[PDB]
């Protein structure tokens, strides 16, 4: 029939085409009810604080605080030297350095060879 | 004008063709030039005349500093700090003067190209040769001294160049 | 957040987030000003194939047109004084190799 | 130089003897007067330096740094009086005393004529900075930040002390003039390699060099506003000044020993710009921008050409002013909402118009926008690096693109969009804050008008 | 655009001319007495008129006359039709001369092909 | 002038805008026709394109094959 | 820029559209008539009515809110509140 | 009156200041203002020296 | 936007949303009114053809196939109202929306420029402050012990009360503020 | 609700001023500038008329394809139509892939 749509990581699967959207178990309905209950509880708390007339300031967001903490200060305590981390770190932190070193050293060696052989167009190169 | 030296900053004689109109139509450029002279040039000339009259009542003069020559780093003994200081200061002043010489030649080149316009490739060959020679000499003198350049480093470079020239001459004569 | 629902009454309408809900680790890159992962009318693989095919075909045809150029049934243009020897910066002292153009 | 040193040592007793409510007024007024007096040092000679005495001398490289330090002191006073309202009188006076001591040490550091006196002063600058950070910082991480800053700097600088005393024993003098006139080439040997390494590594840690830079985010994020202003504006310039001074005696070994540092600086410039792209904290974003710009300055000093040194000096001055302004703006936002997260407060353009204008101007200068001195310095460094090699242009172009990206991203995130609904304590901007931003920004444009004053001795 | 491209690409490139190498035959090959082209405008005249180097071809005198006519009657920018037509006609004549050169090259090439084929046939037989 | 909104009806127009639009369209067409009348060579060409096949081998300087 | 809306104008326009609907008898159509209890339409008809109102007033009604607009008075109130009409 | 005040200020004062600056300050150092030299055609009268640049030779006129 | 969402969309809600989306995209394809009316009538004919279906499994499968057909045949660039989320005029006036808490930080001279507005503003503030305790009491009386199971709020059950959590809904910025 | 109104003197005058240039400015500008390029006086007639012929062909083909939109016929879009309407898929891929990879390496790696 119609050509199928293949989702990617940068073009995800639409909800209307998700197979799980048309196969609803009774437990799925109670999961959705629990999710709505959690959202409603959080919404009620935020709205009460928001509409409080005596509140002056910023409603601190525990979720935002957890996010900013986990992004920076929680990374090193939870890092372990593994083969994957070691290889990725060595690659991403050493390979570019030596690649650029090889490129620049080769270029400058060729330039110096031309300078010594005296066949490089260096006229008008007054500023250096 | 007497503001600058015509020999240092040459300008070819200006050949402006005489107007030869062929139509009875009025010239808007001529009319607008007359308007510009009447409205702008006369008031600015009067203002400058007043300013120059006020200047002539308070005429005072300023002078150009002259530095007598001093022995150079070749004459200075090894680790003779005072002679080295005098020679280094003299070399720095000479470096500045040479830079301004190159600047003057470059200004000549630019002005000549603009003046010649569409025939610059042929009519600016005279100024291109002078610039080539001056830039070549300046580059050989001060090409790769570095950020911490000094009279000693320039002298060492000159010694290296002289040794190379002597070796080349000997090889050619061989 | 682009994939998130635009008609819901979010606590933060611009970011499309609610107060207190867990925040995705990569929220800094999934905001509406940045990387978008919303579904497209055409599959990603199909889009990549079509774009790559178009650009590769255009490059190939540019090279083919370069090796098979287009011109007119005319000979070279002729210039009076040794193909304008002096006008193009030639040396007045040296004598150029003469270039002569004949009537036809 | 005593006409500038003594008024600071008189700022000390005046601050300690003034009334409890006149301390800020007196300190600000007399700091501004001292800055005006120090403006007279910009009249330099074309041949040599200004040799005041056997102890202090001034050059075209020292003069703008001194002017920047003296001008930076009153701005730090204004920010401090913003955030130290409830402090006791004695602690306010101690804070002002630490700032005054830091300024005095910096002045004598930039004007010292011997390498050993320069070392002593530039190591003495650590104590007031450490006390300020670890005492008046806000958060818990100020202690760890102080430890990192202190031990990085000292581990860098101790081999420098050993190398300096060794060089004095070898040559007879550490006076900068003598070692410039009596300089001799450095042979390619392991001993010379390690002397080169000792000196350069001290100043590279002070710069900082990429891979030796973690103390910079740690200290700049966790220091009070005055500490952040002085750390980025001036204290990062001690490494550049030292490298521009000591490399007289390290030739021709610098031609061969500069490869690892050049590669580190270029790649780390790219890496820190990319890090700035994905930062959840505003102060961290500004700190990593500082790291990127100082990496560019390191590249300039290492390639070591007359066009690179002018670019290095211009970029140092421009970065000092711009980073100070950015830190002040971030601190005003923090004082509004008591948090450093970038996405917590938005719509600040529709809530605070003139602050949005200041943010726009500061962010425009943070990226190289012509004809600002930031662009002048960056362009000179890029041109010298191009003459050095022709792929440095690739790296510099990538860095410029990412710099524009993260600067405008910070501006768009903080200022544009819709305001956060629950943040209802954003009072209108104070005349003090607006005046602080104006005093940061106007001198930068004046320097753009007159650019030969900050291009160094090589001009 | 044209049939010559079709003949050269989907045909005998040896018989069709090469624009980048033309001419490949001596100018006097087939012409007993051939006259060199006459240049009216001198180098000094063209240099003073500041004609662009592309405009300093054999039709330069008409261009100089057109420029002088345009400068003199400035407000009336429609009073140089005769000079413009003269310059255009000289350019047209130069273009047809170039076309004649191309055609001569083409038929000389095909005559050379016929001659060499005849020589090969004679050598074989 | 104030133009009242119309609901489900053609909007109210003005004699001024009507005459102006007509005048400018007529101006464009008059200009095109007037320029085509005077200088039509800019569209249809001015000089004939020669036919190379009609050029004689004598005037192209081609010798006979045997010669 | 455009003239401001009024409650009477909104009511007139919604009733105009509903009277131009064929499935609705114009005589028995009042501002309190229910689309299904006393007009005899169904879900698809209500969807079409909402779409017609969207086309009429030039703005979109979200599906979460449009499902509940079961009366011309409800439509008038919703549009007035969304467009900030108080008179 | 408004247009008269606008014209004198906004146009007259800047043109006065700029003409004064150019005539007496900018055109006092060499090569600051460089004019492309005028085009000289055959049969012309150079006004500086009263010189007569001669006409071109007789064209081989066609039609 | 003004209605609290539910936990899930029923089959009727799903099919009605699909019907509206298909009608909008069909209108995008069929630009002209007569053509759109013809094809919209045909589309509603298909929906009415499948309208009566007792088998919920078959109805869900029909919905799934219809959704796949829609995704294949959707307009790549459908018409969006200017003020709608995808529209060109979307969020244009968000920079002009200023809140009343920002209003109360005015200088006394600025406040004196509008003597009558701020009297009514003070009246509104008094009304808000006199009702918050009753609002919170009403909210906590009617909530289940477990917590709010939905995002809907109750009305004012008493003669002198206001609906709980009303201030920001009532005082939200106008759609064209400046 | 028809709010169509274009009787503002500002709008009319600005469009009038830019409308005179779209008719006459080309003639004046081309006839007043000096000749800075050699004209192509001689060329085949079909090459002289190439621009007009292709313009007229585009006019006719586009007009016919637009007239076919009135028919009571419905057909799903083609692959070529999708490629043309969606900007050649360039903004999608080139604005989602490189940005995602750069922003991912900016945090995961650096
Ligand atoms: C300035 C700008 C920035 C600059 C750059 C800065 C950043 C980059 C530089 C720093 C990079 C990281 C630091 C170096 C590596 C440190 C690793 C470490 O400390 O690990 C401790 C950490 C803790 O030890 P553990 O708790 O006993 O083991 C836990 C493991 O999860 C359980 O282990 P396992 O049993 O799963 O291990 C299996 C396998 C895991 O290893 C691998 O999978 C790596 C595969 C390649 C290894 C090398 C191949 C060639 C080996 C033979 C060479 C012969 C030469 C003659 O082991 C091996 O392959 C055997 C050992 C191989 C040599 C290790 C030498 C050390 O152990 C590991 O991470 C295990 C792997 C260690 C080696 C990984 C590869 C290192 C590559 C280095 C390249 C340079
Ligand atoms: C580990 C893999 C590795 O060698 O990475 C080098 C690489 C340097 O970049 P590169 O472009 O590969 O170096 C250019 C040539 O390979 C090497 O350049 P070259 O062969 O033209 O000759 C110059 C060479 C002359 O060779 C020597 O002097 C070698 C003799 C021993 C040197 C010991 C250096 C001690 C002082 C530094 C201590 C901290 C490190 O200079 C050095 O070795 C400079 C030593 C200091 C390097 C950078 C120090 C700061 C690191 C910051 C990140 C730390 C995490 O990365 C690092 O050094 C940092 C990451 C590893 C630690
Ligand atoms: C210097 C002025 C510094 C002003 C700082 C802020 C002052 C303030 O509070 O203003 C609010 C105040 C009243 O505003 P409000 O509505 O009451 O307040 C609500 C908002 O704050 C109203 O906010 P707003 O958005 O209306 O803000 C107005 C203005 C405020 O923002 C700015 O003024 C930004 C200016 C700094 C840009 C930083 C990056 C570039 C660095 C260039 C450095 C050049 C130095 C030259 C010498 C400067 C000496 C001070 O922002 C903009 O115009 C947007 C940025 C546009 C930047 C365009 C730069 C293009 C390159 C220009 C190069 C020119 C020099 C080379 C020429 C070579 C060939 C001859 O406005 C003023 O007092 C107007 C001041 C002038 C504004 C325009 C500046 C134009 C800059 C030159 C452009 C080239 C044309 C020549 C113009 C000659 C005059
Ligand atoms: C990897 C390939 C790389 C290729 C690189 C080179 C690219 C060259 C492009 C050539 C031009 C393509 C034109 C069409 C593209 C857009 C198609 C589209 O969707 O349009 C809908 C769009 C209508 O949009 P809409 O109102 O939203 O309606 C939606 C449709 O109803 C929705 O209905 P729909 O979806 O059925 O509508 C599209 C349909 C209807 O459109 C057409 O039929 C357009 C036909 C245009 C004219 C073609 C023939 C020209 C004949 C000229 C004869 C005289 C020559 C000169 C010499 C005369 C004296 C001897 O078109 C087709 O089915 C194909 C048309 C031709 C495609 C050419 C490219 C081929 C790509 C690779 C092969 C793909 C094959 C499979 C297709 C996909 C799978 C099914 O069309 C237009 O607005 C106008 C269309 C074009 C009008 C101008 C045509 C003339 C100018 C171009 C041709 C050259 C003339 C001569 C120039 C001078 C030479 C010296
Ligand atoms: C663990 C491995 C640690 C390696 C890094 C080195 C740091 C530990 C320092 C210990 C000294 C090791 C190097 C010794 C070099 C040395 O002594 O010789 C230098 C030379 C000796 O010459 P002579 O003895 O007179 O020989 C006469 C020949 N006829 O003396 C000098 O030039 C002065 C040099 C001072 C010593 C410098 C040692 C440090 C070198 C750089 C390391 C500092 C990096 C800073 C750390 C920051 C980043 C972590
Ligand atoms: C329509 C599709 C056309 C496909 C054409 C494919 C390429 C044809 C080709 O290879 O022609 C041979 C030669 C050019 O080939 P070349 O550029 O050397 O590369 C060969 C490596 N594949 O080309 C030739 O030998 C012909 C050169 C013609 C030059 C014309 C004047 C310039
Ligand atoms: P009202 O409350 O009466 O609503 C009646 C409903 C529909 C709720 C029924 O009570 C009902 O649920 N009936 C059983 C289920 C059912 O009818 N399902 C039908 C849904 S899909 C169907 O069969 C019709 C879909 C066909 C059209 C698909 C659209 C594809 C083309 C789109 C192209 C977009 C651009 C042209």
């Amino acid at each position: 029939s119609f050509p199928k749509y293949k989702p990617s990581r940068l073009a995800t699967l639409p909800a209307t085409l998700d197979p799980a959207e048309y196969d609803i178990s009774p437990e799925t309905r109670k999961a959705q009810a629990e999710r709505l209950a959690i959202r409603s509880r959080l919404k009620r708390e935020y709205l009460l604080q928001y509409n409080d007339p005596n509140r002056l300031g910023v409603i601190e967001d525990p979720a935002l605080i957890r996010w900013t903490y986990a992004r920076s200060a929680n990374i090193y305590p939870n890092f372990r030297p593994t083969p994957k981390t070691s290889l990725l770190g060595a690659l991403f932190g050493i390979g570019p350095l030596f690649f650029w070193y090889y490129v620049f050293k080769t270029d400058r060696d060729k330039k110096e060879k031309l300078i010594q052989e005296g066949k490089l167009d260096q006229t008008f190169n007054i500023s250096y | 004008p007497d503001s600058w030296d015509k020999d240092v900053y040459p300008e070819p004689p200006r050949r402006t063709p005489a107007p030869a109109p062929q139509t009875s139509l009025p010239n808007p450029v001529t009319y607008l030039t007359k308007i510009f002279d009447l409205l702008v040039d006369r008031p600015v000339t009067l203002a400058r005349e007043f300013i120059e009259q006020q200047h002539a009542k308070n005429r005072y003069y300023y002078y150009h500093r002259e530095f007598r020559r001093v022995p150079d780093i070749t004459e200075c003994e090894e680790k003779d700090i005072l002679c080295m200081f005098e020679a280094e200061m003299q070399w720095r002043r000479d470096y500045k003067v040479d830079q301004e010489i190159v600047n003057i030649i470059q200004e000549r080149l630019k002005a000549c190209q603009q003046r010649e316009g569409e025939s610059y490739r042929q009519n600016c060959a005279k100024e291109l040769e002078q610039f080539t020679q001056v830039s070549k000499a300046f580059q050989d003198r001060y090409s790769d001294l570095g950020a911490h350049y000094s009279a000693r480093k320039c002298l060492a470079k000159q010694k290296q160049r002289m040794l190379a020239e002597r070796k080349a001459a000997k090889e050619a004569a061989a | 957040q682009q994939e998130r629902d635009p008609w819901y009454d979010w606590d933060h309408p611009d970011l499309r987030l609610n107060w207190g809900e867990p925040i995705h680790w990569d929220l800094d890159m999934y905001i509406r000003n940045r990387v978008d992962t919303s579904p497209t009318p055409v599959s990603w693989n199909t889009m990549c194939k079509h774009l790559f095919g178009f650009v590769a075909f255009m490059l190939f045809m540019f090279w083919v047109g370069e090796i098979y150029p287009s011109y007119q049934p005319v000979g070279p243009k002729q210039y009076p004084y040794n193909d304008l020897y002096l006008e193009r910066g030639g040396d007045p002292t040296k004598e150029p190799e003469p270039v002569v153009h004949y009537e036809i | 130089m005593l006409k500038i040193i003594i008024p600071t040592t008189m700022l000390l007793p005046m601050t300690w003897m003034s009334k409890h409510n006149m301390i800020w007024i007196n300190a600000t007024v007399h700091s501004l007067l001292i800055s005006l007096i120090s403006l007279s040092l910009l009249n330099q000679l074309g041949e040599n330096s200004l040799n005041f005495s056997l102890t202090f001398f001034s050059d075209s490289l020292s003069a703008p740094l001194l002017v920047l330090t003296t001008w930076l002191l009153p701005l730090m006073l204004m920010a401090s009086q913003s955030h130290l309202s409830k402090e006791t009188t004695t602690r306010k006076k101690l804070y002002i005393t630490m700032l005054i001591l830091l300024q005095l040490f910096l002045i004598m550091t930039f004007t010292a004529t011997e390498l050993i006196l320069f070392y002593i002063l530039f190591e003495a600058t650590l104590v007031p900075t450490l006390i300020i950070i670890t005492r008046w910082g806000n958060q818990t991480e100020r202690l760890n930040a102080g430890l990192y800053f202190l031990f990085y700097t000292l581990a860098g600088s101790l081999p420098l002390l050993v190398a300096l005393v060794y060089i004095q024993n070898t040559t007879g003098s550490l006076n900068f003039l003598i070692i410039h006139y009596w300089s001799h080439p450095l042979s390619n040997s392991w001993s010379n390699i390690f002397m080169w390494l000792a000196c350069i590594m001290a100043f590279m840690v002070k710069m900082p060099l990429y891979g030796l830079h973690l103390w910079l985010p740690k200290a700049h994020v966790e220091a009070p506003i005055a500490g952040s202003m002085v750390l980025a504006a001036v204290l990062l310039k001690l490494g550049g000044y030292g490298m521009m001074r000591i490399t007289t005696i390290l030739n021709p070994l610098t031609n061969y020993m500069a490869y690892p540092f050049l590669m580190l600086s270029m790649w780390g410039m790219i890496m820190t710009s990319s890090i700035c792209l994905r930062q959840t904290d505003l102060k961290s974003l500004i700190a990593y921008s500082s790291v990127s710009h100082m990496a560019l300055v390191i590249v300039a000093i290492m390639i070591q050409t007359p066009w690179s040194f002018m670019g290095a000096t211009a970029l140092m001055i421009a970065h000092g002013l711009t980073s100070s302004m950015l830190f002040c703006l971030a601190n005003t936002n923090y004082e509004r909402v008591h948090s450093r997260t970038m996405i917590l407060a938005r719509g600040l353009q529709t809530l605070l118009p003139l602050m949005a204008t200041w943010w726009l101007v500061a962010s425009l200068t943070n990226l190289a926008l012509p004809p600002s001195i930031n662009l002048i310095g960056e362009l000179f460094i890029i041109t010298a690096s191009f003459s050095w090699s022709n792929i440095t242009i690739i790296l510099m172009g990538m860095n410029m693109m990412i710099t524009a990206l993260y600067s405008l991203y910070m501006l768009i995130t903080t200022q544009r969009g819709k305001y956060t609904h629950h943040i209802n304590n954003i009072k209108p901007s104070f005349t003090r804050e607006n005046a602080l931003m104006a005093l940061h920004i106007l001198p930068l444009l004046l320097l753009t008008l007159n650019p030969k004053m900050i291009l160094g001795p090589l001009y | 655009m044209g049939a010559h491209l079709a003949r050269r690409y989907l045909g005998d490139a040896s018989k069709e001319p090469d624009p980048l190498r033309m001419p490949t035959f001596p100018p006097d090959y087939g012409f007993p007495e051939r006259k060199e082209r006459e240049m009216v405008a001198t180098q000094q005249e063209m240099n003073d008129a500041q004609l662009m180097l592309q405009q300093r071809d054999y039709c330069a005198h008409y261009l100089i006359q057109l420029l002088k006519c345009k400068r003199d009657s400035f407000p009336n920018f429609l009073a140089c039709k005769h000079e413009q037509h003269d310059w255009d006609y000289c350019e047209h004549l130069d273009y047809v001369k170039r076309m004649k050169e191309f055609e001569r090259e083409r038929r000389l090439l095909q005559r050379k092909k016929r001659r060499e084929q005849r020589e090969a046939e004679m050598a074989r037989g | 002038v104030h133009i009242e909104p119309r609901y489900r009806q053609f909007p109210q127009l003005t004699r001024s805008q009507l005459i102006q639009a007509e005048f400018f369209s007529a101006t464009m067409w008059f200009w095109i026709l007037w320029r085509f009348w005077h200088d039509s060579d800019a569209v249809l060409g001015h000089f004939p394109y020669p036919d190379p096949s009609q050029w004689t081998d004598e005037e192209l300087g081609i010798l006979p094959d045997d010669e | 820029d455009a003239p401001p809306l009024t409650l009477e104008a909104i009511k007139d326009r919604v009733l105009y559209v509903l009277k131009l609907y064929d499935k609705i008898d114009p005589e028995k159509l009042s501002v309190n008539s229910h689309f299904m209890k006393d007009l005899g339409l169904d879900s698809l008809d209500q969807v079409e009515i909402i779409m017609a109102m969207e086309d009429e007033f030039g703005f979109e009604i979200p599906d979460i809110d449009a499902e509940k607009l079961m009366c011309p008075q409800e439509i008038v109130d919703y549009i007035a509140d969304k467009k900030d009409v108080y008179e | 009156y408004r247009h008269s005040i606008f014209a004198v200020t906004h146009v007259l004062i800047p043109v006065w200041i700029i003409h004064y600056y150019l005539k007496y300050h900018v055109t006092a150092k060499p090569y600051t203002v460089v004019e492309r030299k005028p085009r000289i055609f055959p049969g012309d009268t150079i006004l500086e020296t009263g010189e007569v640049i001669p006409l071109m030779k007789e064209f081989p006129d066609q039609h | 936007a003004f209605s609290a969402p539910a936990a899930y969309l029923t089959h009727q809600q799903k099919v009605l949303r699909l019907y509206k989306r298909a009608l909008r995209h069909l209108e995008s394809w069929c630009v002209h009114r007569d053509k759109y009316r013809y094809f919209a009538c045909l589309m509603r004919a298909r929906f009415d053809e499948h309208k009566n279906e007792k088998d919920m499994v078959k109805a869900t499968q029909l919905l799934r196939q219809a959704e796949e057909e829609f995704w294949y045949g959707q307009h790549p660039q459908p018409y969006i109202f200017p003020e709608s989320p995808g529209g060109t005029s979307y969020e244009r006036y968000e920079c002009y929306k200023v809140p009343e808490w920002c209003l109360d930080d005015w200088h006394p001279s600025e406040k004196a420029m509008y003597p009558d507005y701020f009297a009514k503003r003070e009246q509104w503030k008094r009304l808000r402050r006199e009702s918050w305790e009753r609002e919170v009491k009403q909210l906590q009386e009617e909530t289940p012990p477990g917590g709010p199971r939905t995002e809907a709020l109750p009305p004012a059950r008493k003669e002198g009360d206001l609906p709980p959590l009303w201030w920001h809904i009532v005082t939200r910025p106008r759609e064209r503020p400046m | 609700l028809v709010l169509i109104n274009e009787n503002n003197p500002l709008l009319i005058n600005s469009i009038k001023r830019l409308l005179i240039g779209s008719i006459f400015a080309g003639f004046i500008i081309s006839n007043n500038i000096p000749p800075m390029t050699v004209p192509n006086t001689t060329m085949p007639l079909y090459m002289k008329m190439t621009a007009l012929i292709v313009t007229i062909m585009g006019f006719m083909l586009a007009l016919e394809l637009n007239n076919t939109t009135y028919y009571l016929k419905f057909k799903y879009p083609s692959q070529t139509y999708k490629f043309s309407n969606m900007l050649g898929y360039y903004p999608s891929i080139m604005h989602r892939l490189p940005t995602y990879h750069n922003l991912s390496m900016s945090q995961k790696s650096a």
